[PDB]
């Protein structure tokens, strides 16, 4: 609805800053609304889920096994691995990584997962070859939320991310258990609450990942819909703003506010 | 009753019940269960996607278990961060704790995990010492320069670091 426009417009008029928008009918992928659709914003924390896409597709093949267990040590740690950190003399299932780096932003859960598939590269060849000429991976966990400006790594377009997203989730890419297994672990999702989820009514269905990162940038994909079933791909990105946290924590929100209004 | 900080942190000790953290850290900042096992899990403000943030661990489930593990993340600021990358190049494997600081920084380093696998003993215990620079720190954004430090026994077996000039 027009009206949400008008939102993603005050947010950029608020934030002093880009704010790419889409969204997708979940069943057709038909673009109901978009904003600078093919603008590139750094995918931050939201490429986790991207990442367990081509993780769950190895799996898939059998080339990967969910209860395969990954033995790291302190090397391996950066910046912000509450559950990795945990479970350091114990070691981690692929399954319990791919958990802890879609519903927490374990950093060396994503690590250890992109290890398992060959490293960045291996990602973006991942994307390539299902049709997304345009989403890249770049870097591995902390230096890709760099988000320098113009700097085109680790970054996607709204539309590139919001169809990538829908082809995980409903496309034959991955087989029913794995699309079920991401779904369900965006719909446990932790680390969202001040967005999005901040205005589902109650009933609703919602499954997310969001991102954060320097230089203001922010964002988050989801997959919604009311009656507990998504019907709906959402795809919002932000960079370059000075403004704080629960500034740009809240020009989404209310983004999503006005998304779920005129429903 | 306040979020988990960095003075509860310190003023919990090694050998203290789960009540004894709870009361200290305040119940409604922690959660036990889920990713974190029987560990104890308790969060500060808000730190880009997720919050600064304290994980204890326990000898055991039990009730009478006791603290054997105090980690932490962005609840600790550095007193007097002067790590560089050249400073950081000087440290060598084999050095003990007094040493890495003579060459790191007296200032420079938060203890990021600590734990004693043989609780009560001391014996084998590993350390992990997260290390900043002039500006690496920050108990809301991401670390622009740091370094990850750690030893067993007090004696240094690794490092590593992140944006260090
Ligand atoms: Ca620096």
């Amino acid at each position: 609805h027009p009206e949400t426009l008008v939102k993603v417009k005050d947010a950029e008029d608020q934030l002093g800053a880009r704010v790419g928008y889409i969204e997708l009918d979940l069943n057709s992928g038909k673009i109901l609304e978009s904003f600078r659709p093919e603008e590139r914003f750094p995918m931050m924390s939201t490429f986790k889920v991207l990442l367990c896409g081509a993780v769950l597709s190895r799996v898939d093949a059998g080339q990967e096994q969910l209860g395969r267990r990954i033995h790291y040590s302190q090397n391996d740690l950066v910046e912000y691995s509450p559950v990795t950190e945990k479970h350091l003399t114990d070691g981690m299932t692929v399954r319990e990584l791919c958990s802890a780096a879609i519903t927490m932003s374990d950093n060396t859960a994503a690590n250890l997962l992109l290890t398992t598939i060959g490293g960045p590269k291996e990602l973006t060849a991942f994307l390539h070859n299902m049709g997304d000429h345009v989403t890249r991976l770049d870097r591995w966990e902390p230096e890709l939320n760099e988000a320098i400006p113009n700097d085109e790594r680790d970054t996607t377009m709204p539309a590139a991310m919001a169809t990538t997203l829908r082809k995980l989730l409903t496309g034959e890419l991955l087989t029913l258990a794995s699309r079920q297994q991401l779904i369900d672990w965006m719909e446990a999702d932790k680390v969202a609450g001040p967005l999005l989820r901040s205005a589902l009514p109650a009933g609703w269905f919602i499954a997310d990942k969001s991102g954060a990162g320097e230089r203001g940038s922010r964002g988050i994909i989801a997959a919604l819909g009311p009656d507990g079933k998504p019907s709906r791909i959402v795809v919002i990105y932000t960079t370059g703003s000075q403004a704080t946290m629960d500034e740009r924590n809240r020009q989404i929100a209310e983004i999503g506010a006005s998304l779920i209004k005129h429903w | 009753a306040g979020v988990m900080t960095g003075a509860k942190f310190t003023q919990i000790q090694f050998g203290m019940t789960r009540q004894q953290v709870l009361d200290i850290a305040g119940a409604e900042n922690c959660e036990t269960g889920g990713s974190f096992g029987d560990s104890i899990h308790c969060r500060g403000h808000a730190a880009g996607d997720y919050y600064a943030y304290a994980t204890f661990g326990f000898t055991s489930a039990a009730a009478d278990a006791k603290v054997d593990s105090k980690s932490q993340e962005k609840l600790l600021a550095p007193s007097a961060p002067t790590l560089t990358l050249a400073k950081f190049n000087q440290v060598t494997v084999g050095m003990t704790r007094a040493q890495v600081l003579a060459t790191v920084g007296q200032g420079s380093c938060t203890t990021w995990s600590e734990y004693y696998p043989a609780y009560p003993s001391t014996a084998g215990v590993t350390l992990s010492l997260s290390c900043f620079d002039v500006d690496g720190y920050s108990s809301t954004g991401a670390y622009r320069g740091s370094a990850h430090l750690w030893f067993t026994d007090g004696v240094l077996q690794g490092k590593r670091q992140w944006d260090l000039v």
